[PDB]
RNA sequence: UCUGAGAGUUUGAUCCUGGCUCAGGAUUAACGCUGGCGGCAUGCCUAAUACAUGCAAGUCGAUCGAAAGUAGUAAUACUUUAGAGGCGAACGGGUGAGUAACACGUAUCCAAUCUACCUUAUAAUGGGGGAUAACUAGUUGAAAGACUAGCUAAUACCGCAUAAGAACUUUGGUUCGAAUCAAAGUUGAAAGGACCUGCAAGGGUUCGUUAUUUGAUGAGGGUGCGCCAUAUCAGCUAGUUGGUGGGGUAACGGCCUACCAAGGCAAUGACGUGUAGCUAUGCUGAGAAGUAGAAUAGCCACAAUGGGACUGAGACACGGCCCAUACUCCUACGGGAGGCAGCAGUAGGGAAUUUUUCACAAUGAGCGAAAGCUUGAUGGAGCAAUGCCGCGUGAACGAUGAAGGUCUUUAAGAUUGUAAAGUUCUUUUAUUUGGGAAGAAUGACUUUAGCAGGUAAUGGCUAGAGUUUGACUGUACCAUUUUGAAUAAGUGACGACUAACUAUGUGCCAGCAGUCGCGGUAAUACAUAGGUCGCAAGCGUUAUCCGGAUUUAUUGGGCGUAAAGCAAGCGCAGGCGGAUUGAAAAGUCUGGUGUUAAAGGCAGCUGCUUAACAGUUGUAUGCAUUGGAAAC
């Protein structure tokens, strides 16, 4: 959490593995209010499918949202 | 202090020794290269180098260089 | 702490200056002689400062008075 | 200060009534005249501009009740916004919670508006304020959070309130709305914009 | 009125640390934490009765006293005083103007020792050993009439200065005044600048250091300068003038002899005796 | 929309140039004076000085032995890990000393790069072998432990066989010192969990095994460019310069070696000295620009000091090793142990900076299928007015100015002052009571539906339900919640600059002083008290920077006498330079393209009562590059 003490902030930041936070990143993602919860954020809807494309796992935490948005429905097929 | 730590350091001092055995295993084998020059010692050599490069005891791009050098020299005939 | 020694002028009525007592030096101005450019401050040293001073009350010893 | 603890000192220093008698109860023989003992047969030796600068400042200073660090702040904000911003300057002073309330009848002087938002006697559209900074925009109805309607001492001031044409009060029912911006001629303009301008020598 | 802070419980010894997180009841411990303790605490944590326990609290006797050697040293002294006062209940320390050093107490030579072990090791300190001083007082003889006398040009007109007055030393009354000039030889303003002089000089001796009191006085004769004025130098010639009337009619000191309720159960005596 | 305020000072008076000082802010600022609180951020700039304790990194029992133990007659259900092996421990922290450069930043070629775990997809998972940790016995010992022998497990490791694809080589097709294409000489990989199903034998789910290609990520090299000062630092350097051979190297390279050859750089400031972590940025100014390199971010670099090495993708590694240096500590005097520029903290220095504190609640990283675990990362509270910001010290009426104090030097008065008293209101803060937050439903787990390779089940993907994560918090906030104006403001100045005058003492003294400088008988300049003013829980105030200081001058100066034209000349390099018409487009302008991170300011907005603050859209040149332009 970042910005104003005791007023939680939370970036959706991109890592692929080891890039620590507040640093270098590929691409940002968005923004975040996490307090409250109503996935209520600007995305590009294709960066994501940026990470789809060549892996980078996303974290594990923000997975949540982007079941509300429905990154499956249009990751499914990176198998097929 | 440390524990694992520990573990580790003794963990790879079998490995090191086994690995530098085998490494100069392949220097001897090159040797006998060295003396003198035929063709069942350099499929030998390049057979164990392939086994070396496989495991992350010796590069590959070494391995792929001295074997180009050997097969360049030995191409003189 | 350094080799170097400078002079300056005592500004109050009489002296806390007990021959070798710390004094603590600070920048200052005096035009009455060619070598003191510096002032010692009183109300945070073994000096207490002093009272009859109420004009100005930060740069001496002196507290609000008693009243 | 917010409660300076004498106001008739500096009023006749300056010269400057809330409306046109308020600083003056005819009490102690009502004069024109400085509260110092040097006489009143001459005032000061040195004159300049600067004084006026002063005795403006000071007025609008304490006729509408800011401190000084707000003001610069507040003059930032307004510098915000382009155009001729000395009258914005002003009406967005005029814009402040006690000045409304003030203006809406609500409120016997700033002081005594200050006090009773300080204590909790204000609320609009669910917005609790204990700070003077509230800025008035056309569409803000004010209410008088009617928990503490039992205070005679409102009622009484709302009985002879003064009302401006730019908003809308309500006599009663402790209530109003911000219609329109403050305007000139409608005020007491003896803050002149040049000197107020010519201050400004922060940056 | 403090709500400390408590790290953890221990038991000390001389080897190393000892620490246990819990103790039952009745027993002792030693904490780390709690920034600031002295004897006979009490600390309440289960919101339940605060107590004491203290029947006998000792009081020092002997007074020393020790010169210092630097001036951090001397700041130095004063805190580890300071330390070891809130250390031990049972001593005081004072640097007082009646000597302006360090004034110490004790039981005994040793404790001392292991004092000054303590402030050598380390508080850095490298204490001397002295012998105390106490302050005394100081009269004088009954002397005659004194003169004061002084001639400066300072900055510009020269500045001038003539008084003769008496003192007569009595432990009855104070400092008086009378005014014995009949035809106006001298100025009314020039009443209280001699008596000026006087006062400066009615705390501090000129032979001992110490002070002389019982200073009376009157202005008798003077003289100043037609064309010229000087004001102060009514007190410069009065202190010159201290100064003479103390070179001759020697002073004597005054020492503050105390009383002793020595106590022995009629055994160590001869010891009152032999040293009494 | 952007675009610059003066004042004073040499003189009998009066003008040029010119310095100095103030009116403006800003700080990681002490310390007076102190002081109520809410958030809001910050809190070794100083000895890269040495340091106790707890924390700073662990994890896998669904990979195994192995002993041990709760319940078990037994088989063992379960526990738990000292241990082997697996992953990680190099990521994360703070410091900025040495570094003057390819460190940094930008654009770059990597025809010289490599990157385990992910990415699309491919190839297979046959077996064989023997040690060994642990355990046991002993010597040596309180421990330290070493040396033998016996006992084994495993994804540990070593052969055999087998290769899709790979390397290696030869022929045949390709590009503005190289690459792709068919054929073949040489050669090599391994393993078992967990579950379902199947009498079984097999088969399937899934981890992982071993291989391959797309990628990306990460690291490294060169390149052009810009990125301190110094002539009281004139020549400096010899694996140095060049190639060859050979070697090393993820990899190109005197990177290294052998052979010889002889340079290489330089007045366009090399080499050397002081000094510096760099940059983005912070502050100031109207701008050009100047100061600094705080917090925060990116890059580099260090890690008590100097070297040398292994590990694994990856280190020459704050808490992995070896040695030496220096220091500390323990000891049985046999011998060893130790590294706060990790968090707190101490000792000293230092005017000048905190807690020997709490939860892993959310998120990050490592391990794991998961229960989850580890985390001084992270977030809180403590101290501090250190800075910006809000907010108490009350509010309406109430007087020919209550007491006092001061002057009126003569005696209404004037003064602090409607402030006092008194009427009454109210609780920001202080008090009673109750309610009570969100951030935390993220997260796995416990149950369904469909989906799909695979039907025989087991597996997953989402739509839905339930299980909980709180140090914070007793908070925020709210409530016809109760006594109660009750709980309180300092602050420098008052001759002029700049604003507000009287009196007592004062007598070139005490003294006061940003400048002018005043003070010896009437001080408005000193102390004193009243009053007056300016800021304000801050006000004093020097160290600190710019602006005014156009007070080293592109913007934006001068040299006749105020400071300066050399004593003059022959002039190299260099700068500038007649006209005409031609190519081309280097400078230059201009239109697209890649890039110029985050953050700050600017404009618009959202959230807290309100801004401070945070978040959000654009906002920042410039470098390379495509196309026009030919006036100089």
């Amino acid at each position: 959490r970042m910005g104003r003490v005791h007023y939680p902030t939370y970036r959706i930041v991109a890592v692929d593995s080891r890039v620590k936070r507040d640093g270098k990143y590929i691409a940002l993602i968005g923004h975040l209010n996490p307090a409250l919860k109503e996935n209520k954020c600007k995305i590009d809807e294709a960066v994501a499918l940026e990470w789809l494309n060549k892996g980078a796992k996303p974290t594990d935490t923000v997975r949540s949202l982007f079941s509300q948005t429905g990154l499956w429905k249009k990751f499914v097929e990176s198998k097929k | 202090n440390i524990k694992s730590n520990e573990k580790r350091l003794r963990q790879n001092i079998k490995r090191n020794l086994n690995n530098k055995g085998q490494k100069t295993k392949l220097k001897t084998n090159v040797k006998n290269f060295h003396k003198e020059i035929n063709l069942d010692n350099l499929g030998n050599v390049y057979s164990q180098a392939d086994r070396l490069a496989r495991k992350g005891i010796i590069s590959t791009n070494r391995a792929r260089r001295l074997k180009s050098r050997n097969v360049a020299v030995l191409n003189k005939t | 702490t350094n080799g170097f020694e400078v002079l300056t002028y005592i500004p109050g009525e009489g002296h806390n200056l007990q021959e070798h007592s710390v004094t603590l030096l600070r920048g200052g101005r005096v035009k009455d002689l060619p070598g003191v450019r510096y002032h010692i401050v009183r109300g945070t040293l073994d000096t207490v400062g002093v009272e009859k001073r109420r004009q100005q009350r930060s740069a001496y010893g002196a507290k609000k008075p008693k009243a | 200060m917010k409660y300076t603890g004498s106001i008739f000192k500096r009023s006749r220093r300056l010269g400057f009534s809330l409306l046109e008698n308020n600083k003056e109860f005819s009490k102690g023989k009502k004069r024109k005249t400085i509260p110092g003992q040097h006489g009143n047969r001459f005032r000061s030796s040195t004159m300049s501009g600067y004084a006026q600068q002063l005795q403006e400042k000071q007025r609008m200073q304490y006729m509408y009740g800011i401190t000084d660090k707000q003001f610069r702040r507040l003059f930032r904000l307004v510098l915000k916004q382009r155009g001729n911003l000395a009258v914005n300057l002003f009406r967005v002073l005029e814009s402040r919670l006690d000045n409304i309330v003030y203006r809406m009848g609500f409120a016997p002087t700033r002081r005594s508006a200050r006090q009773l938002v300080n204590h909790g006697h204000v609320l609009l559209n669910d917005r609790t304020v204990d700070t003077p900074s509230i800025i008035l925009n056309p569409g803000d109805k004010v209410r008088l959070k009617a928990k503490t309607i039992k205070i005679p001492i409102v009622k009484a001031a709302s009985e002879s309130g003064v009302v401006s044409p730019f908003v809308e009060t309500n006599n009663k029912t402790f209530e109003g709305t911000y219609v329109r911006f403050p305007e000139r001629s409608e005020l007491p303009a003896g803050i002149n914009e040049s000197y107020v301008v010519e201050w400004y020598k922060r940056l | 009125n403090k709500k400390e802070r408590v790290s953890r419980l221990v038991k000390m010894h001389a080897q190393n640390r000892n620490e246990i997180e819990e103790i039952r009841a009745g027993d002792i411990c030693a904490i780390i934490g709690l920034k600031d303790t002295t004897t006979g605490e009490t600390l309440v944590d289960d919101k339940i009765d605060v107590q004491l326990e203290a029947m006998q609290f000792a009081q020092p006797v002997i007074s020393l006293a020790v010169e210092p050697k630097t001036k951090a040293d001397q700041e130095k002294m004063s805190i580890a005083l300071s330390k070891l006062a809130e250390e031990d209940p049972t001593f005081k320390t004072f640097t007082d103007p009646e000597t302006g050093q360090t004034i110490i107490a004790g039981m005994g030579e040793l404790h001392l020792d292991i004092l000054v072990d303590r402030m050598r090791r380390e508080f850095k300190v490298e204490v001397n050993v002295g012998a105390p001083q106490v302050s005394f007082r100081e009269t004088f003889n009954k002397e005659s009439e004194v003169e004061g006398k002084y001639i400066k040009q300072s900055g510009g007109r020269g500045q001038y200065g003539h008084v003769k007055i008496r003192f007569e030393p009595n432990k009855d009354k104070g400092f008086e005044f009378v005014d014995k000039i009949v035809g106006g030889r001298i100025p009314r303003e020039y009443i209280k600048p001699v008596q000026a002089g006087l006062e400066n000089a009615m705390a501090s001796g000129p032979l001992a250091g110490y002070p002389m009191i019982d200073i009376k006085a009157t202005l008798f004769d003077g003289s100043f300068h037609e064309v010229d004025s000087s004001e102060m130098a009514f007190k410069i010639a009065a202190s010159l003038a201290l100064k003479e009337a103390g070179k001759v009619c020697s002073p004597v000191l005054l020492e503050p002899i105390m009383a002793i309720e020595v106590t022995v159960p009629e055994q160590y005596f001869g010891d009152t005796m032999g040293d009494i």
